[PDB]
């Protein structure tokens, strides 16, 4: 009767029913893609019933097939997600540091600066958003037919 | 979803996955996968902490990759709370990436130009940089070495002489690596994108949880003259098949209507006749068919919850 | 846009907007004030004596 | 799209979807985690209840015909709710009309003419005076049927030609005028003429009339379809 145990009428055995019956990388990849919410399958239950999951998860992490949230205490995969984008690492660190150095101009002035550069500004300055009796014996018989 | 929307979504995904760490992809991808997402719901989806969600939201807010929306939500059976919702404003996000992409390339271009300029000189003691033009006015009387002004010590040539090729190599890598972004922007420029708002973005919402404490609804205050910085953005067909009986039936209906129409126009009775003499006004075949049917049968054989509502 | 009634509270500027019950109230951020003042045209603030 | 969106049912948030491919159409509500699932067949809906646009709430109830069944859906955006209200209205209106309708309801020669027994029976049944002569002269007297019709060839030919002639071709779809609520008056003669001029209509008619839905629904969809306009 318990939901965590699966019965086998073929042999008459009781086997543990894991939350996600996955034992191969191919099955895991399709399982994540089938998720309807953005919640990541916890490695705690995925590791249970799977002799090796970090090795498989790490293999997929290198290939950018899935998204993995890493622990802060010790390196260990937490809830994972399907990678709907491209490669996870496709930019050199020498440019990431330069990305941090870049400081964006004032919001109200960005379109003007971009327009001065000649690039099409996909936005506008918010300052331009223009926010736009006689015969009283028939007290209630008369219906207001004001227009036609 | 329009084809251009996919391009913008791809552009945002590439930028975050490349120019941001790992956790940043998780936060932004959730906002893209869903519509406006409450902070509490966002926390449950990613199972990240406040001290971990803070830096991610804060950095993704400074770069304008994710917008914020604050409103007063009034749950009916509990104390209310001011809710925070995170979404993406494509026109603003596209501009932020466009400027940053240009800025990064410009810095390398300036550095490439700067490196092509003569090296210069440096002083080991005071660590003061002197250009070639400036150094020429500080050399000793012997005309043998450049002497510092503050230290009066021989100058040492500056570095970056051999980097002339390195800076060019770095620039080449940048354009090749950022190539997907530039191609995406070109397609983005071709089409026109409508600015997103908390209400507009809410139209594509996919609820995160079965019972979310955050009420994903917009309830603007009536007659609210307030304007906040950057919170404003730009029958039934019935058919009837008529059979032979219906056709004759319909004909009689018009005939009755025609008679009524004629009566509506017909003059009154008193106008019809001159009323002078009258007193002044003051206060069986079936059996035959059956036998015939049987007879031919032989011949053929022979020959052969109370709320206001309306009705829509 | 309807302009607010601005009053000084401490070292901050607080602006109130009159509705079309009680008037709307919020704090005018210094960044907002700086953004607006930069938009004033040359002729506009010369009339103010600057 | 106008056939799906987010909705909250019984204080549970989920995605509301409108299924029209399967006849009868049914609305399926699926919870975020899928723990609870609710499906309702649109055929059971009597009226469509929607909150006024002047109220902050954006609810939408589908009341079922009988303690009438009630399904209440809460939306997040008026446009999303509006995008689903109009689509739902179309399904109910067409099915309501279908329910209303359901509740409311050569051979000209002497040889062949003398041999076409069906025509001889057909004309005789309508004619009564000929029955009087035929009954006495053929049933009792015993005159051969062939001899009786020998002298009445023009009578047989005249009756046959009445039902043996057809009108000429003409632009049939142009005559139809839809004339909010719009009503049209089709007829059996119009139905046959449409098939002859447009074989495609007949092709879609023969393969769907008994299978999926009754004829009134088919023609209601056809006129509303872009095919009728094309
Ligand atoms: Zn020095």
């Amino acid at each position: 009767k318990l939901d965590r145990i699966e019965f086998d009428p073929k042999k008459g055995t009781f086997k543990y029913l894991s939350t996600y019956d996955v034992h191969s990388p191919s099955e895991l990849l399709k399982l994540l893609r089938s998720q309807v919410t953005f919640k990541g399958i916890s490695c705690k239950d995925l590791k249970d019933g799977w002799p090796q999951c970090d090795e498989t998860i790490n293999q997929l992490e290198e290939d950018s097939k899935i998204l993995v949230l890493r622990t802060k205490k010790d390196k260990t995969p937490r809830y994972v997600w399907y990678n709907s984008g491209g490669n996870l690492k496709c930019i050199d660190e020498e440019f990431v540091k330069m990305w941090e150095n870049v400081q964006l101009p004032q919001f109200a002035e960005l379109p003007r600066k971009l327009q001065d550069l000649g690039l099409k500004p996909a936005s506008v300055d918010p300052a331009t958003i223009k926010r736009q009796i006689t015969n009283t014996h028939m007290t209630g018989i008369l219906k207001d037919y004001s227009h036609r | 979803d329009r084809p251009i929307d996919d391009i913008v979504k791809n552009l945002l995904k590439f930028v975050v996955r490349g120019f941001y760490g790992g956790s940043f992809v998780l936060v932004l991808d959730a906002i893209l996968f869903h519509s406006v997402l409450a902070e509490d719901d966002l926390k449950q989806l990613l199972s990240i902490n406040k001290t971990e969600l803070g830096p991610l939201i804060a950095r993704l807010r400074s770069d304008r990759l994710i917008s914020i929306h604050k409103q007063r939500e009034y749950p009916p059976n509990s104390k209310s709370v001011e809710r925070v919702y995170y979404y993406v404003k494509y026109p603003h996000a596209i501009d932020a990436i466009k400027w940053k992409v240009h800025q990064v390339v410009q810095r390398l271009k300036d550095d490439l130009d700067k490196n092509s300029e003569p090296n210069g000189y440096m002083c080991p003691i005071c660590l003061t940089k002197y250009t070639q033009l400036e150094a020429v006015q500080l050399l000793n009387f012997d005309r043998t070495e450049f002497l510092c002004s503050l230290c009066d010590e021989p100058l040492v040539e500056d570095d970056s002489g051999k980097k002339n090729k390195e800076k060019q190599d770095k620039l080449n890598r940048l354009m090749d690596q950022i190539q997907p972004i530039i191609d995406s922007l070109k397609k983005i420029d071709d089409s026109r994108i409508e600015e997103n708002t908390f209400e507009i973005a809410l139209a594509r919402l996919i609820p995160p949880q079965n019972q979310s404490h955050a009420a994903y609804t917009y309830n603007p205050k009536k007659g609210s003259t307030m304007f906040r910085p950057g919170d404003s953005a730009p029958a039934t067909l019935h058919i009837n098949i008529t059979t032979a009986s219906d056709e004759v039936a319909q004909r009689e209906l018009q005939e009755r209507q025609a008679e009524e129409k004629r009566k509506q126009n017909a003059v009154p009775e008193w106008h019809k006749q001159s009323t002078i003499g009258k007193t002044a006004l003051g206060r069986e075949e079936r059996e035959n068919e059956k036998t015939l049917n049987d007879y031919y049968a032989a011949l053929a054989k022979k020959q052969a919850l109370e709320d206001e509502f309306e009705d829509v | 846009n309807t302009q607010p009634t601005i009053r000084k509270d401490g070292l901050k500027l607080v602006g109130s907007w009159k509705k079309d019950d009680e008037p709307e109230l919020r704090v005018l951020s210094t960044e907002e004030i700086l953004n607006i003042f930069k938009h004033i045209s040359v002729k506009d603030f010369t009339s103010l004596g600057f | 799209m106008s056939h799906s969106g987010a909705a909250i049912f019984e204080k549970v948030s989920g995605i509301i979807a409108i299924n029209e491919d399967v006849s009868p159409a049914e609305l399926t509500w699926r919870s975020t985690d899928g723990d609870k699932v609710h499906t309702v067949v649109l055929s059971t809906i009597d009226k469509l209840q929607a909150t006024p646009a002047s109220s902050e709430k954006m609810m939408l109830r589908l009341i079922g015909k009988v303690k009438p069944q009630r399904h209440m859906f809460s939306f997040n955006n008026r446009t999303v709710m509006d995008n689903i209200k109009m689509t739902l209205q179309q399904i109910i209106s067409r099915y309501k009309d279908a329910d209303i309708y359901e509740e409311k309801r050569d051979s000209l020669s002497k040889e062949k003419l003398l041999t076409n027994l069906k025509l001889q029976q057909s004309l005789l049944k309508g004619n009564k005076v000929l029955m009087k002569v035929f009954q006495e002269t053929v049933i009792n007297a015993g005159l051969p049927p062939s001899e009786f019709w020998s002298t009445r060839i023009p009578l047989l030919r005249a009756f046959a030609l009445s039902t043996s002639q057809k009108v000429g071709p003409y632009n049939v779809l142009s005559t139809i005028k839809p004339v909010n609520k719009v009503n049209v008056n089709l007829s059996r003669e119009k139905i046959l003429n449409i098939f002859e001029n447009y074989p495609i209509v007949k092709k879609a008619y023969t393969d769907n009339v008994p299978k999926n839905f009754k004829e009134p629904e088919f023609w209601a969809r056809f006129f509303s379809s872009k095919l009728f306009r094309k």
